[PDB]
């Protein structure tokens, strides 16, 4: 909206606003992945850490 | 003990013989029986261990 200006009494004249706009959008997205695995050589004979035997 | 086998590739393999030895001289192995101690039995021993799976 703005402001209004005043007119002569007599012309009969006036203002008119002008209509709304209306808009669109759109979004992508984001993809994560990872992988991991377990052989049994991992635990073939070796030793925990924290431990004696 | 007349006892022998043959591999993949034909070869045959006589179980009574000395290495580097013709086979036309007389061969022989010397060893004592144990087989009657059983569980003390601690001259001959065969070991086993676990598959990857």
């Amino acid at each position: 909206v703005s402001l209004l200006d005043a007119v002569d009494r007599d012309s009969r004249k006036a203002e008119t606003s002008a209509p709304e706009r209306v808009r669109q959008i759109s979004f992508p997205m984001m993809y994560f992945k990872e992988v991991e695995s377990i052989t049994p050589d991992e635990i073939q004979g070796v030793r925990q850490p924290g431990t004696a035997n | 003990y007349n006892g022998k086998f043959k591999d993949k590739r034909g070869k045959v393999h006589t179980l009574v013989s000395i290495d580097s030895v013709a086979a036309t001289v007389g061969v022989g192995h010397a060893f004592p029986n144990v087989s009657m101690l059983g569980e003390a039995n601690n001259i001959f021993e065969v070991a086993y261990g676990p598959c990857p799976k």
